[PDB]
């Protein structure tokens, strides 16, 4: 059995080799020397030893020019040196290593993480295919062309600036394809890896579970009014954050709290949420961000989705789905990080025409487009005789309500899988969100939801 | 176990694995009618042997039972185990072997380009460098002599552990291969068996220009991929490739 099988071990040391090669090169040459050192160092040592060998036999044991054979033998003498210093120097050599991959261990994890949290966002819609090539692309950009890269040096602050830039150019790439009602539950997702990720920050375990399924526990004996400002399903949201260590004595806080009346019929009471945790140590942020969506998600349950906004922005850095709210700007992702392999697959909600966006962004950068309806058979024929013109040249051919015909996307899928010519060739399909559009068409082009 | 022992200790008796300044240690018992009480070298290998076995059928087992997806292991693994583990020994005891004849050859070859200078001064000027770099070759190959008099010892530990990861290491993730190999390590170290520490299985199983073909025909550089060639490249039972993708293919 000889497995290709990607996993998460497998995505963690492909990152971790990647990291090390752009970041440390030289830990990397390193890593290079180590491993030549078992294998090609002493073979080439012993080629060298040879090549001196055959000069003495052609030499001759020449004396009047015997430069020819010094020079063979002071370079192997250097290169015996060479590696004598390097085979003495392997336990420091190697303990830098591990030192290194140490440092920079973290960032493959949250990477595996990451790509297989999208990979297993099948669940969530259909429309949510993602490659490994997809998640490749995103990090060989956030590596090399990463505009807040070009000026850090000091390779401790842009690891932490690489992670930021990885986790933001992750959500932009996917929630750009992905429903709107999503994006929460994602930036929640990237919220917790990171949480995971970061170092001094309890992992909040069973916060976490009891936020997810710990309200759903049987305590139907139990249930009280308590004061008649608490309804009894409030009052028994109570009860089960009281089974929480943490909101333990909410019931004496609350009948001792007088204030808590108004709060509760606040318009937007998750602003500013009393203090009704009990700990002894301040809680970071982070934890105490955490306490308050408990305590939001047990009281006023309909501004759950505000302080889960909240958490995101106190966890992964303010204006995180900024990018979201800003009108899409698909100039740059069409001229650049789309390999005309990929097809941008324009999908919408039915009800709503996409086709003007991608019309307006060919008057912005001047560009001729052929659009083809696809509902006549002549309009198939047509289609794939604009797509075999185009790359010979570059035309931006644009199908439109391509979800009629399923079949005819698969031999798209199957004709886009060979390469093009043409670089400035680009295609894209206009169509609306069905479940029967090819599922291999929707991993391997670029999803734009609108 | 015993009749594993019995076969492994069949089909290793051919190959010359005798030590006699192997120090027994304590502990490691796998097999439980081990024919000493203290083993010999050659016992201690079929012994590792038969724990690889062994905790192959362990690591399946727990395997299946931390979300399933287990392959059943035959006797017919074990017997390629073995069959890998001694063409690779007996490869590798050959080259060894060859590159010492081949430094003998030099070093009587470079006596005789020292009678030819002997000779020619009976310039001293070069004469001179002639004598130094003389010794210092002659040191040099005498620690090369003495570097493979203790690549020798080590060819049996480092061989077992190859062997196992080229038959029993498949359809085994990156953590799980590298699980059982350091299980391995453990057993061997336990078994007072020297093998080269902290070895890379990639570069003692493959070559510089195997490698640049390998990465030439379209295979990735990732390590779980180099490890897969390697046992593309020396195999006995025909492969079987489980790809998503069409890279292998």
């Amino acid at each position: 059995f000889v497995n290709f099988t990607v996993t998460r071990s497998s995505l963690q040391s492909q990152c971790l080799n990647e990291v090390l090669k752009a970041e440390r090169p030289d830990v990397d040459e390193k890593r290079s020397d180590l491993l030549k050192l078992q294998g090609e160092f002493q073979l080439r040592l012993r080629q060298l030893e040879k090549s001196l060998l055959q000069a003495l036999n052609e030499v001759k044991g020449r004396i009047l020019d015997d430069d020819t054979i010094i020079t063979t033998l002071e370079n192997l003498k250097r290169e015996a040196a060479e590696v004598t210093r390097k085979v003495e120097e392997t336990d420091i050599v190697m303990q830098e290593v591990e030192t290194v991959s140490q440092q920079y261990l973290p960032l493959s994890t949250a990477c595996s993480s990451i790509y297989f949290t999208m990979e297993s966002l099948k669940q969530i819609h259909f429309l949510y295919q993602y490659s490994l090539q997809f998640f490749l692309d995103i990090y060989h950009n956030v590596l090399y062309e990463n505009p807040n890269l070009k000026g850090v040096t000091d390779h401790t602050q842009r690891l932490s600036i690489i992670t930021k830039d990885l986790f933001q150019v992750a959500f932009n790439r996917v929630a750009r394809g992905m429903l709107h009602q999503d994006h929460i539950t994602f930036a929640m997702l990237l919220a917790r890896i990171k949480l995971k990720g970061t170092v001094g920050e309890p992992t909040y375990d069973a916060e976490f579970q009891h936020f997810l399924r710990g309200n759903e526990i049987v305590l139907s004996a139990g249930s009280t009014p308590r004061i008649q400002g608490l309804t009894v399903e409030q009052a028994e949201a109570v009860v089960r954050l009281s089974c929480l260590p943490a909101f333990k004595d909410l019931i004496a806080k609350v009948q001792a709290d007088e204030q808590f009346g108004i709060w509760l019929d606040s318009s937007s009471p998750e602003q500013t949420v009393p203090y009704l945790w009990s700990e002894e140590t301040p809680a970071t942020p982070i934890g105490q961000a955490i306490h308050r969506l408990l305590l939001i998600q047990a009281f006023r349950p309909d501004r759950l989705l505000a302080m889960a906004h909240m958490f995101v922005s106190t966890n992964l850095g303010e204006s995180f789905m900024s990018i979201m709210e800003q009108p899409l700007d698909l100039t740059h992702i069409v001229g650049t990080e789309v390999k005309p392999n990929t097809p941008v697959l324009m999908c919408s909600v039915p009800g709503y025409d996409a086709s003007g966006h991608v019309e307006d962004l060919a008057a912005e950068q001047n560009t001729q487009i052929t659009s083809i309806a696809i509902g006549s058979a002549e309009g198939f024929n047509q289609a794939d005789k604009a797509i075999n013109t185009a790359v010979k040249s570059g035309r931006w051919v644009m199908l439109k309500n391509v979800h009629l015909a399923p079949g005819w996307l698969m031999q798209l899928e199957k004709k886009l899988h060979s390469l093009q010519p043409h670089a400035c060739f680009r295609l894209f399909l206009t169509m609306e969100i069905n479940p029967k559009v090819p599922v291999n068409l929707l991993r391997a082009g670029r999803i734009f939801v609108f | 176990t015993e009749a594993l022992y019995q076969v492994g200790k069949e089909f290793t008796s051919k190959m010359d694995l005798e030590k006699p300044n192997y120090i027994v240690p304590d502990y490691m018992p796998v097999v439980y009618d081990k024919l000493p009480q203290p083993p010999s070298h050659r016992e201690a290998i079929v012994n590792s042997c038969v724990f690889v076995h062994q905790t192959l059928h362990q690591a399946n087992a727990r395997l299946a039972k931390r979300g399933g997806r287990t392959m059943a292991i035959t006797p017919r693994h074990y017997l390629d185990f073995i069959n890998h583990y001694a063409n690779l020994f007996h490869e590798k005891r050959s080259e060894l072997e060859e590159q010492q004849m081949h430094l003998n050859v030099g070093l009587r070859k470079i006596k005789e380009t020292v009678d030819q200078v002997e000779e020619l001064r009976r310039k001293v000027n070069r004469s001179t460098a002639l004598l130094k770099s003389l010794s210092a070759e002659r040191e040099r190959w005498e620690k090369t002599s003495e570097t493979f008099k203790n690549q020798m010892s080590t060819i049996a530990g480092d061989c077992l552990l190859s062997a196992a990861f080229i038959a029993y290491a498949g359809y085994f993730d990156q953590q799980m291969r590298q699980n059982l190999f350091t299980t391995w390590s453990h057993h061997l170290q336990q078994a007072n068996i020297q093998f080269r520490t902290d070895i890379a299985r990639t570069e003692y199983l493959s070559n510089a220009d195997e490698r640049l073909r390998w990465q030439a025909s379209s295979l990735p550089a990732d390590d779980l991929c180099t490890e897969n060639a390697i046992m593309l490249k020396r195999f006995n039972r025909y492969p079987l490739i489980i790809d998503p993708s069409g890279q292998a293919t």
